């Protein structure tokens, strides 16, 4: 996660297990980044998080890893086949 | 269940259906479009080289499908859509 | 000739990895992405598609299936071991 007009560097990153593709971010403000998982599995991450309880390193850098995916809790939404896509539908009008 | 951080989690659930028109037998999509304006409206295109038109409240307001001036079939295998961002 | 003899589920193995880290062992993953490949790309031209082929397309859904699952199950319990 970079910006443009910043200077050289990422300003953030995210983890994960296993392949992540099918990405896309919350259209109204920077609360949540989801992706769908090679393995039809859904993840989103926390951005608006402070950095503690994460893996740092030096040179400082620090990592970022939350999430709870449907890999635990089991259920049907998972149809157990892989993603194709996912976007944010903003029709919350109740 | 959940990770040791203060998250929430995915017990809500809609699930909605798709190429009763395109369906061995059993077709699969490849990609999902929604419109920006009325984001309950949406397309799905497949590799048979159509694209059905749906949305979510109300599932019979115009269940046509788009395809060019051609005959046949022409799997032309869609693997990109779009939306132009304007009126 | 030797991938519709009674293919070999998926099973997860720790023994191996005894650092806590499962993982599935799909044995036939050729199988599977050439039986979708085969039917999708048969109907798509037009083709006549064996009874051969599809029956063991809609086993090889099922084994795809499963495989998914089993990583997800091993997928918790890689978290947990991480917490």
């Amino acid at each position: 996660v970079w910006d443009i007009w910043q200077p050289s560097g990422p300003q953030k990153v995210l983890i994960c297990e296993s392949q992540v593709t099918c990405c896309c971010l919350s259209p109204l403000k920077a609360f949540l980044l989801f992706a769908g998982t090679a393995h039809g599995s859904v993840v989103v991450w926390d951005l608006r998080e402070d950095s503690r309880l994460h893996y740092s390193v030096t040179l400082f850098w620090t990592f970022r890893t939350a999430t709870f995916s449907t890999d635990g809790i089991l259920t049907s939404v998972n149809h157990r086949s892989p993603l194709q896509a996912v976007e944010p539908i903003s029709t919350s009008v109740h | 269940i959940s990770d040791l951080g203060l998250m929430p989690g995915g017990r809500v659930k809609l699930v909605h259906s798709a190429l009763i028109q395109l369906g061995w037998g059993t077709t699969q999509t490849l990609n999902v479009k929604f419109l920006p304006s009325d984001p309950n409206h949406f397309i799905i295109g497949t590799d048979m080289g159509l694209i059905s038109h749906g949305t979510r409240q109300d599932l019979r307001v115009a269940p046509k499908l788009f395809k060019p001036q051609q005959h046949g079939i022409r799997p032309v295998k869609v693997n990109v859509i779009d939306f132009s961002p304007f009126g | 000739d030797s991938r519709s003899g009674l293919c070999i589920e998926a099973s997860s193995r720790i023994m191996e990895l005894d650092s806590n880290d499962g993982l599935l062992k799909v044995h036939y993953s050729d199988r599977l992405v050439i039986l979708l490949r085969e039917v999708r790309q048969l109907s798509a031209l037009g083709f006549v598609i064996p009874a051969k082929i599809q029956q063991v397309a809609n086993i090889a859904q099922k084994f795809c299936k499963q495989a998914i699952i089993l990583k997800q199950v091993a997928h918790f319990y890689n978290s947990i071991d991480q917490q």
